[PDB]
RNA sequence: GCGAUCAGAUACCGCCCUAGUUCUAACCAUAAACGAUGCCAGCUAGCAAUUGGGUGUAGCUACUUUUAUGGCUCUCUCAGUCGCUUCCGGGAAACCAAAGCUUUUUGGGCUCCGGGGGAAGUAUGGUUGCAAAGCUGAAACUUAAAGGAAUUGACGGAAGGGCACC
RNA sequence: CGGUAAUUCCAGCUCCAAUAGCGUAUAUUAAAGUUGUUGCGGUUAAAACGUUCGUAGUUGAACUUGUGCUUCAUAC
C-alpha cells in the first residue's frame, strides 16, 4: 500500500549508494546488513532501513510542538541538508557546535530542553547523544554499519559517509513527516526537489548562482 | 603499584629471554626489555656528497650506508635522550608520533 | 514572604508553577531530572527538616601554606518516605549549609515502607534487604517487627528517623568513621527500595501520559502564564 | 605581531561591525570620526585602537571574512546561495549500476525489474 | 571435572538473568534440575522451557521472563529437619513475604512453603526470590 | 505491596521496562517513553492513538535497544511485514 | 695488586689478573624461582591481530599447463594467545574480561597460606648437607602506629618549554 | 594538656551522670565479618608452596514407574 516500500524511491537510492556499507559491522547493526560482497562492500538490505524511515516516521509524529524535535550534526557535509530539513517543519536546526553542556542555560528563559534528538552519524556526534543519556530523550541516528548503539533508539542504517546520502534521507524523511497528517495531500509528487540538501558544491562554493544564470560577457 | 600492563617489556608465555649487551654501558639488559634503535645512515653525511661526487670515477656511484641495530639500557635511552618520560595517558600509546616528516638521522 | 516567586526555568518547573502537576510522584513516575529544589519548596516544604551529621574541614596545601574548605553534610527527609543527602565545599561553613541544603533537596527520592511478616495497619520498615555500598562501607538494612525501632549507629538512625522508616535492622561493614561513606551508603540503601522487583509489582500500569505529551500546549505556549 | 589587541577592543570591534557595517567606510581617519557616533569612549588613544583594529580588518571582510561575525548581508545572499541547481537527478536515468548480488536484492525484494545492469 | 550439575544451571540463569537475557541453553539437564524449575515454573518465575534431547545427557533451552534475581543453590544438601528449616527462610530469603527454599524432602521436591504444610523435612537444594 | 484492606498504601506504582520486564528506578535518567502513532492502512493520514514503550537505562547502556524496539514493535504489528 | 679520583675511597672510572666462567660425575635446593595472581569446571561483549590444525572459495597466482602439488586473499571453525575498547560487573583505588557472576549475613569442588608493628626467620630442639647452609621455629621484652592506593604542594639538584642585565 | 592570658593540672564556685549505691584491678564475654561453618582475607595493605607427579583425605556428570484416563467426596 502506501505505506509500503514504493519503489520508485529505490531508483533514487541506488544513486545515494545507500547499498554500500561500510567494512566493520558492529553486532548490533548486524541485523541490517544483508550481505557482503568479497573485499569490503556490506550489502545492507534496503526494505529494512526504508521500513525504518516510516517507523521513524511513525515516531516523530505524535509530538505536538514541532519545535522541540532537535535535529543535530557536527559534520558540515551533513550541515547543508540539516538546517534546510528544518525548513519545512518546525525543527530546531543545530549545525556545529552545542556547547556542552546546555543544561542550565544562558540567556534563553525557556530552555533549550528537547524531546527526541535526531542525529545524522552517531560516531562523530557522539557529544550530545552522551548528553541526552541525562534528560530522558529518544535519539534517532542515521547509522552505518560502524556505528555505536547507545542510548540510541532507533537506527537507521543508510551509508551516513557519502555526500548524497545524507542529501537523501533528509529529503526521505522531509516526505513521511508531511505525508503523515502532515498535509502534503497524501504522498504526491514533490514542489521542492529532492536534492536541495546537498553541497551544489564541496566547499568553496564555485560561482554557480541562483538558478544558474549564465555570464553573456566573458 | 604496577606501572606498567606489561611491566617491564614483552614476555609473553617464555617464562625467560635472553640477555644482550647494552650499546654503550654493556649491561646486560633482556632482549624484549632493550630499547632497540636500528640506524640506517649514510657514510658521507649529506656534505661531503657534493665532495666525494667531484672526486668519484664513476657516474655518481651512488654511496652506501650504514646497517646496525643498537641495544640500549633503559638509563642509557632516557640519557641519550632517545626516549623519554611519557604522561601517564601517553605511556598507553606505541603507535605514534612522527607526525611531521621523513624522520632524520638517516637521513 | 517569599520574597522571590522562582522563576521557571527548565519545562518541568513551569507546570508546578503553573499547577498542571499537582503530585510530586509524577516526576518520579517517569524518572525525571528534578533539577531545581523549587520544585520541592511547592509540593513539600511543610514538614520538611534539616539535620546536619557534619562540618567536617578539608584542607589543600597550597605554597604558603594552607587553605580550609569544608565539606559540610546535610540531610533532608519527609518524615514518611522522602530522604535526601547533600553535600559541598565552600570558604565558609555558613555558605556549605546554606547551599547543602539545596543540595540535599534536589536528590529527594521516594521510600517503599513494607510490611514485615502480617500485613496490618500502614507498613513501616522495608520490602526487602538492602544493601547500599558507597566505598567500602556497606549498611545491609533488614525488616524488623512493630515496635522494635531504628537499631543501627546514631548517624543513619537519624537518616531513617527522617524517611519514615519505622522498625528496621542494619548491620555496616567496612570503614564506619567515614561518615561520607555510611550517610551515603545507607542513602544508597534506602533509595534502592523502589527499585527491586518484588512480586507485587507485575500487572503493569497503561504505561504513560509523559507529561511533556499531556501538557504539550502550555510548553507551545511562549506567554508565561501566571500563578 | 607585538601589540596585540586586549578584550574590550576585540569585544567591541564585532558588536559595531555586525551592526553598522552599513554606512561605515574603510577611511580610517573618518572611521577615527565614526566611533564617537555608534559607541563613547572615555579617552582618544582607544579610539586610536578600535577604530585602528576594525580597519586592519574592514578590508579583510570582503576577502573571506573569518567566523564570529555576521554581516546581515552575505545571509541574504546564502539565500541565493541555497540554489538548486538543476538538473542532478538519477545518473544513467534508473541507476544501471548495481553491484550485482544485490541485483538479487532488486528482484527478491523489489518487484522493479527495471535495468539495473552488472557492472564488475 | 563438572561437580555439581544443579549449579550451573542456576549460575547460568542468574548469569543471563542480569544481562537480561530472554532464553537460555542449559546443559546437561539432570531430573532434579526439571524438579527445580517446575517449582519455579508454578511460581511464574521462569517461561515454559523445552528439553532439547540428545542421546548424552539432555539440553534445555530455557524462556526467561524478567521476574526473578537469583536461583542459587546450597552446597553441599545440608540435612535440614522441619524444626531448623526456619532458620534458612531468615537467611536465603529476603522478607518473610516472598521468596523460595526449594528442598527436596522425601515426598517429592518441594519447595518450604509446601514442606511446612505438607509436614515434610528434608534435605536442602537451593533458593530463588 | 497492597495490604489486606484494599489499599495500595505507600507512594505510587513505577513504570516497567517494556522490553525486559525490569523496573524503573525513580532516579533513571536514561529513560524513556516512546510514543509511536500509528497511521491509517489507506494513505497517509496519521490517526490518534499511539503505541507507548518504555525503555530503561540499561537496556539503551548495552546499546541493544535499537533491535529491542523491534521486538516491540513486530509484536505489536506496528512495524509490519517482517 | 696497581693508576687515579676524593677532604678520605679498602668504592664508582682505568690496567693486571686469581677463583669462577665452560664439559662430563655427583652434590646444594634456593631467587623480584613474579603474572608479587594455586588448581579443575561452567557462564557473562565487542574488536583487532595472531601461532597451529580443520573447511569453503560462489578467489588470485605459480608454471609442469588452463591445470594439479605451492603461495596469497576471501569465508567459517576449533585450541588459543596478545592488544585495545568498554561495563551497561567488581574495587580503597591504581585497575581487572577476571582480580567478574565473592547478591542482599553466600555455598562449583580441593589444597596451601594470613591475623597490628617490631623483636626475628632470631634463640633453642629435631632433621637433611663435605660444608656453605636448607627445611621446620618460639618467647621474654618493646610499641601506636607501621603499612596500601590516590590528591594537592618542586616550568628543590629529572626531561620539554618560555622570560629579565637585582 | 602544663613549657608564666591552663575549656584537662591544685583548688573554689558551678555543673553532669547514675544513686544505697559508686569507683579501681585482673578475669571473661559481647563489641570482633579482628578466628569468619553461617562469615573474613591472600595482584599491590599480612598472606598462592619454584615446578609438576601423588597415596591419605575431601569431592565426583547423565540415566532405572511419571503425569495421564473416569468418578466422587470439593474450592466454587
Amino acid at each position: 500500500d502506501i505505506l509500503s516500500l514504493k519503489e520508485d524511491d529505490i531508483t533514487k537510492m541506488l544513486v545515494a549508494t545507500t547499498h554500500l556499507g561500510s567494512e566493520n559491522v558492529n553486532f548490533q547493526m548486524e541485523q541490517y546488513v544483508y550481505k557482503r560482497r568479497a573485499d569490503g562492500v556490506n550489502i545492507l538490505n534496503l526494505g529494512k532501513t526504508w521500513e525504518k524511515l516510516q517507523l521513524a516516521a511513525r515516531a516523530i509524529v505524535a509530538i505536538d510542538n514541532p519545535s522541540d524535535i532537535f535535529v543535530i550534526s557536527s559534520r558540515p557535509i551533513g550541515q547543508r541538508a540539516v538546517l534546510k530539513f528544518a525548513k519545512y517543519t518546525d525543527t530546531t536546526p543545530i549545525a556545529g557546535r552545542f556547547t556542552p553542556g546546555a543544561f542550565t542555560n544562558q540567556i534563553q528563559p525557556a530552555f533549550r530542553e528537547p524531546r527526541l534528538l535526531v542525529v545524522t552519524d552517531p560516531n562523530t556526534d557522539h557529544q550530545p547523544i552522551m548528553e541526552a543519556s541525562y534528560v530522558n530523550i529518544p535519539v534517532i541516528a542515521f547509522t552505518n554499519t560502524d556505528s555505536p548503539l547507545r542510548y540510541i533508539d532507533i537506527a537507521i542504517p543508510c551509508n551516513n559517509k557519502s555526500a548524497h546520502s545524507i542529501g537523501l534521507m533528509w529529503w526521505l524523511l522531509a516526505r513521511e513527516v508531511l505525508r503523515l497528517r502532515g498535509t502534503i495531500s497524501r504522498s504526491v509528487e514533490w514542489p521542492v526537489v529532492v536534492d536541495l540538501f546537498f553541497y551544489r558544491d564541496p566547499e568553496e562554493a564555485e560561482k554557480e548562482e541562483a538558478a544558474a544564470k549564465e555570464l553573456l560577457p566573458p | 603499584t604496577k606501572k606498567r600492563r606489561n611491566g617491564g617489556r614483552n614476555k609473553h608465555n617464555r617464562g625467560h629471554v635472553k640477555p644482550v649487551r647494552c650499546t654503550n654501558c654493556a649491561r646486560c639488559v633482556p632482549k624484549d626489555k632493550a630499547i632497540k634503535k636500528f640506524v640506517i645512515r649514510n657514510i658521507v653525511e649529506a656534505a661531503a656528497v657534493r665532495d666525494i661526487t667531484e672526486a668519484s670515477i664513476w657516474d655518481s656511484y651512488v654511496l652506501p650506508k650504514l646497517y646496525a641495530k643498537l641495544h640500549y639500557c633503559v638509563s642509557c635511552a632516557i640519557h641519550s635522550k632517545v626516549v623519554r618520560n611519557r604522561s601517564r595517558e601517553a605511556r598507553r600509546i606505541r603507535t605514534p608520533p612522527l607526525r611531521s616528516f621523513p624522520k632524520d638521522m638517516a637521513r | 514572604e517569599d520574597s522571590k516567586e522562582w522563576v521557571p526555568v527548565t519545562k518541568l518547573g513551569r507546570l508546578v508553577r503553573e499547577g498542571k502537576i499537582k503530585s510530586l510522584e509524577e516526576i518520579y513516575l517517569y524518572s525525571l531530572p528534578i533539577k531545581e529544589f523549587e520544585i520541592i519548596d511547592f509540593f513539600l516544604g511543610s514538614s520538611l527538616k534539616d539535620e546536619v551529621l557534619k562540618i567536617m574541614p578539608v584542607q589543600k596545601q597550597t605554597r604558603a601554606g594552607q587553605r580550609t574548605r569544608f565539606k559540610a553534610f546535610v540531610a533532608i527527609g519527609d518524615n514518611n518516605g522522602h530522604i535526601g543527602l547533600g553535600v559541598k565545599c565552600s570558604k565558609e561553613v555558613a555558605t556549605a549549609i546554606r547551599g547543602a541544603i539545596i543540595l540535599a533537596k534536589l536528590s529527594v527520592v521516594p521510600v517503599r515502607r513494607g510490611y514485615w511478616g502480617n500485613k496490618i495497619g500502614k507498613p513501616h520498615t522495608v520490602p526487602c534487604k538492602v544493601t547500599g555500598k558507597c566505598g567500602s562501607v556497606s549498611v545491609r538494612l533488614i525488616p524488623a517487627p512493630r515496635g522494635t525501632g531504628i537499631v543501627s549507629a546514631p548517624v543513619p538512625k537519624k537518616l531513617l528517623t527522617m524517611a519514615g522508616i519505622e522498625d528496621c535492622y542494619t548491620s555496616a561493614r567496612g570503614s564506619t568513621g567515614t561518615l561520607g561513606n555510611f550517610a551515603k551508603a545507607t542513602y544508597a540503601a534506602i533509595a534502592k527500595t523502589y527499585a527491586y522487583l518484588t512480586p507485587d509489582l507485575w500487572k503493569e500500569m497503561p504505561l504513560g501520559s509523559t507529561p511533556y505529551q499531556a501538557y504539550s500546549d502550555f510548553l507551545s505556549k511562549p506567554t508565561p502564564r501566571l500563578h | 605581531m607585538g601589540r596585540v589587541r586586549t578584550k574590550t577592543v576585540k569585544k567591541a570591534a564585532k558588536v559595531i561591525i555586525e551592526k553598522y557595517y552599513t554606512r561605515l567606510t574603510l577611511d580610517f581617519h573618518t572611521n577615527k570620526r565614526i566611533c564617537e557616533e555608534v559607541a563613547i569612549i572615555p579617552t582618544k588613544p582607544l579610539r586610536n585602537k578600535i577604530a585602528g583594529y576594525v580597519t586592519h580588518l574592514m578590508g579583510r571582510l570582503r576577502h573571506s571574512q573569518v567566523r564570529g561575525i555576521s554581516i546581515k548581508l552575505q545571509e541574504e545572499e546564502r539565500e541565493r546561495r541555497d540554489n538548486y541547481v538543476p538538473a542532478v537527478s538519477a545518473l544513467e536515468q534508473d541507476i544501471i549500476e548495481v553491484d550485482a548480488d544485490t541485483k538479487e536484492m532488486l528482484k527478491l525484494l523489489d518487484f522493479h525489474n527495471i535495468r539495473g545492469l552488472q557492472l564488475t | 571435572v563438572r561437580m555439581n550439575v544443579l549449579a550451573d544451571a542456576l549460575k547460568c540463569i542468574n548469569n543471563a538473568e542480569k544481562r537480561g537475557k530472554r532464553q537460555v541453553l542449559l546443559r546437561p539437564c539432570s531430573k532434579v534440575i526439571i524438579k527445580f524449575l517446575t517449582v519455579m515454573m508454578k511460581h511464574g518465575y521462569i517461561g515454559e522451557f523445552e528439553i532439547v534431547d540428545d542421546h548424552r545427557s539432555g539440553k534445555i533451552v530455557v524462556n526467561l521472563t524478567g521476574r526473578l534475581n537469583k536461583c542459587g543453590v546450597i552446597s553441599p544438601r545440608f540435612d535440614v529437619p522441619i524444626n531448623d528449616i526456619e532458620k534458612w527462610t531468615n537467611n536465603l530469603l529476603p522478607s518473610r513475604q516472598f521468596g523460595y527454599v526449594v528442598l527436596t524432602t522425601s515426598g517429592g521436591i518441594m519447595d518450604h512453603e509446601e514442606a511446612r504444610r505438607k509436614h515434610l523435612g528434608g534435605k536442602i537444594l537451593g533458593f530463588f526470590f | 505491596m497492597q495490604n489486606d484492606a484494599g489499599e495500595f498504601v505507600d507512594l505510587y506504582v513505577p513504570r516497567k521496562c517494556s522490553a525486559s520486564n525490569r523496573i524503573i528506578g525513580a532516579k533513571d535518567h536514561a529513560s524513556i517513553q516512546m510514543n509511536v502513532v500509528d497511521v491509517d492502512p489507506e494513505t497517509g493520514r496519521q490517526t490518534d492513538g499511539s503505541k507507548t514503550y518504555a525503555i530503561c537505562g540499561a537496556i539503551r547502556r548495552m546499546g541493544e535497544s535499537d533491535d529491542s524496539i523491534l521486538r516491540l514493535a513486530k509484536a505489536d504489528g506496528i512495524v509490519s511485514k517482517n
